[PDB]
């Protein structure tokens, strides 16, 4: 079966080098016209080259003839995609396609998973969990009790209750990005006035790329 | 044409040593096809110098190499313990590459010292069979010259004697060996032999 | 057999003399892209002689081929190698992708993209100044008015027949009746004298009688041709004595 | 990660053909020049030829040219280099080396780990140990016992004292190359001559390529 | 610069009129097998008119 | 002496099969004709022959 995998998602900073890359398997690697999408957050998406798995003939569009080289590894049949002096500009969604068996050679009928790149001068810095307590002062309505997640460069956080449980009325919002370039979320879960703490109401949030286990109840 | 290298160099660390390399060939497209590989024992060579006027990544530039006429030379500023190895050069001008013969590299000597004389008479064992050697070894001396001469009660004898003067260890002196084959008979016909060093004197 | 040759607008030329001209290890080379002599046949060069023979060499981006030919113009022909209408002699090029192209890109050949005034027949302009094609006084930096004009060339195994380096070989020999030194592998004979024998000194055949004649000659004459430009007289290569060639009865 | 990987050791006798392998990875192997360096034991290096990985362009060395053949698979990135009716002299070690991003084409800024070839066709000979008594005639100065090894072909011998023990006084001479084609050499220990057999003075001589062990005391 | 040409039978004639004629261009093109002219030669087209 | 003739080498060192078709186009009975079909023979009147 034919599918194309690409690497997972780099980080990176202003000024340093980068090469992604994206494995096709299931077809035959040397007569396939091989090339690179970008996606702007917001925008559409932007060709910037393409090239040949047999001989390097690269086409390079006319607004990235010098600002990326492309190339691939016909051995194992695998392109790639090098990046040199990145800029805060580079962060967007890159995809690689390929011709299909009908269609123009630049028609790009397949496609990859994608790849999440993203770029900013600020550094990896671990989250500081704030207990939002529920309006004690005013029970009116339904509990609502949360933790505040802030000062946290890398954006995927994952965020449990009772070590995966109360799956019901938690509902998490995704993260702001701030002036200083680090996000903030909130997750809160909706329960009876006059259950306030049933076992624990206690929060867990997990942070793989500091290796921060933080658990607060509240 | 092969090309030619120093038999090997000394140089104290911290000093710059020079390596010549004669008899590279040239053509209509330069005369700068000269390239130096770096080989320490026990491991494939290593491009040090090429196109001498510049050097490759990740190389110091304590490496340097110059060319006047057809003599190649490779300076290096700062000698370490890490630069003993075979440095050889390499003529690439007519579409054939020729390695010079090389130069080990190694630091500055050591003062001279005395060869010994160890003799040791034929074994029992041996002598029981048909067969019969005598050892004498040599060790101790700096200057790596010793030429083993034997004698049969004052009378020169040179049937069947081989020596080689290798080295020991870094302790910077030499050794050497040498061994008399003969029959038990021929042994027991005269007295007990002698072994002569002549390193610089009678001994 | 080497391994890198010139630029274009730094072609070398080497200069051939008291040679053997044996053009037989020439052909079991590989098969040249374009081998054309545009005064001789390349058959004949071994039973010639040639008064100065040169050899130019330069790589270009191959299908530039067609400009080194006399009276042909182009980026290399009017810029860097310029051939005169007279040219006498043979050019040789041959496929070079695997020795002068790299998979990176090879930036050690340039080409004179630029230049203020057409080249001439068989000279070499290797100045590196900037190609002031505005107005202002281009102060020896890249501006909006004078680039560079030495341009590098981009020689890549992936591009196809045409866009990769192609060595050519430019045999610039004089084959003028005149005291010369190679003359190929062509053996000797006796000398005899008064009578209808053929004559082979340095290529020049015929028909005739020697007389040994009392004309003087100049250390840089050789031969001599009468009104209708049949070499009547010649010097022998060998012995410094002149010699008349008369036809037969 | 660009790298070069060669087949292991291999012992061979004269008269037997013998086709080693190097292959190289993480570069497109077909613009690279590949080619072999011979380096006999003691000598420089000595270059046989060089093979093209597009098209079979082989130009070998003068020396070489009828009296080795190299050859490569383009199909799974290997060169190959085959032997005809090996002889005593072709025992040395083998390099493979390739061009690189920089330089001529015949540069080889890269090499491989090296393969030896080791032959002779001659006669492993047991070594044949005989103890080396001191001077009991004239005791002297200080003891000196050991043993005389003699008659083996293969010059790697390792010799030891008590199953390695008595490290110090124990020195060790190189062989010598004898007409016969036999290495001999002799290995002694300086030991006061009061101390005559202080435990066993026991010699201890191993011999791998014939699997001799041969203990004798003195 | 054009992905699909046409037909062998249905070949395209493109008319071309009232432009700067620079066949420089056409050289820095992908290499072609046969450029042969039969009736100027190909770097005389930059000093003539059609 | 024997040909080398592998399918690893590139152009140049390949066998090629080379056919000589030589001719005698003199004025000659000849049996050799082309694929031309025969037509009548008219006699007496100005036609190409």
């Amino acid at each position: 079966q034919m599918q194309l995998v690409q690497s997972g998602a780099e980080v990176k900073k202003p000024g340093e080098s980068l090469k992604i890359s994206c494995k096709g398997s299931g077809y035959t690697f040397s007569y396939y016209w091989i090339g690179w999408v970008r996606q702007m957050p917001g925008k559409g998406l932007e060709w910037m080259g393409i090239i040949y798995p047999g001989d390097s003939d690269t086409r390079y569009s006319p607004s990235f003839q010098g600002q990326v080289t492309i190339s691939a590894d016909k051995s194992i049949s695998t392109a790639y995609l090098h990046w040199s002096s990145l800029k805060a500009s580079d962060t967007a969604m890159y995809y690689c396609a390929r011709q299909g068996d009908l269609g123009d050679w630049i028609l790009l009928g397949y496609w990859g998973q994608g790849t999440l790149v993203t770029v900013s001068s600020a550094s990896t810095k671990g989250p500081s969990v704030f207990p939002l307590a529920p309006s004690s002062k005013s029970t009116s309505g339904t509990a609502a009790l949360g933790c505040l997640v802030k000062d946290y460069f890398p954006e995927p956080v994952t965020v449990s209750w009772n070590s995966g449980a109360l799956t019901s009325g938690v509902h998490t919002f995704p993260a702001v990005l701030q002036s200083s370039g680090l996000y903030s979320l909130s997750s809160v879960v909706t329960v009876p006035s006059s259950s306030l703490g049933t076992q624990t109401y206690i929060c867990n949030v997990n942070h793989k790329p500091s290796n921060t286990k933080v658990d607060k109840k509240v | 044409s092969a090309l030619t290298q120093p038999p090997s160099a000394s140089g104290s660390p911290g000093q710059s040593v020079t390596i010549s390399c004669t008899g590279a060939s040239s053509d209509v497209g330069g005369y700068n096809y000269v390239s130096w590989y770096q080989q320490h024992p026990g491991k494939a060579p290593k491009l040090m110098i090429y196109e001498v006027n510049k050097r490759p990544s990740g190389v110091p530039d304590r490496f340097s190499g110059s060319k006047s006429g057809n003599t190649a030379s490779l300076t290096i500023s700062g000698l370490q313990a890490d630069d003993e190895a075979d440095y050889y050069c390499c003529s690439y001008a007519l579409s054939r590459v020729v390695f010079g013969g090389g130069t080990m590299l190694t630091v500055l000597g050591q003062p001279k010292a005395a060869p010994s004389v160890t003799l040791f008479p034929p074994s029992s064992e041996e002598l029981q069979a048909n067969k019969a050697t005598l050892v004498c070894l040599i060790s101790d001396f700096y200057p790596g010259a010793v030429t083993v001469a034997w004698k049969a009660d004052s009378s020169p004898v040179k049937a069947g004697v081989e020596t080689t003067t290798p080295s020991k260890q870094s302790n910077n002196k030499y050794a050497a060996s040498s061994y008399l084959s003969l029959t038990p008979e021929q042994w027991k016909s005269h007295r007990s032999y002698s072994c002569q060093v002549t390193h610089e004197g009678s001994t | 057999n080497a391994t890198t040759f010139a630029s274009v607008y730094a072609w070398n030329r080497k200069r051939i003399s008291n040679c053997v001209a044996d053009y037989s290890v020439i052909y079991n080379f590989a098969p040249f892209f374009a081998f054309k002599c545009y005064g001789v046949s390349p058959t004949k060069l071994n039973d010639l002689c040639f008064t100065n023979v040169y050899a130019d060499s330069f790589v270009i981006r191959g299908n530039e081929v067609s400009q080194i030919a006399p009276g042909q113009t182009g980026n290399i022909a009017d810029y860097n190698y310029k051939l005169p209408d007279d040219f006498t002699g043979c050019v040789i090029a041959w496929n070079s992708n695997k020795l002068d192209s790299k998979p990176s890109g090879n930036y050690n050949y340039l080409y004179r993209l630029l230049r203020k005034s057409k080249l001439k027949p068989f000279e070499r302009d290797i100045s590196t100044e900037i190609y002031q094609a505005g107005n202002k006084p281009c102060n020896g930096v890249a501006g909006p008015n004078c680039y560079s004009p030495l341009q590098s060339y981009g020689f890549r195994p992936t591009y196809g027949v045409g866009h990769q380096p192609y060595r050519v070989v430019v045999l610039s020999f004089e084959l003028l009746h005149a005291p010369a030194t190679v003359c190929g592998p062509k053996k000797s004979t006796n000398l005899v004298k008064n009578k209808c024998v053929n004559f082979n000194f340095n290529g020049l055949t015929g028909t005739g009688v020697l007389t040994e004649s009392n004309k003087k000659f100049l250390p840089f004459q050789q031969f001599g041709r009468d009104i209708a430009d049949t070499t009547d007289a010649v010097r022998d290569p060998q012995t410094l004595e002149i010699l008349d060639i008369t036809p037969c009865s």
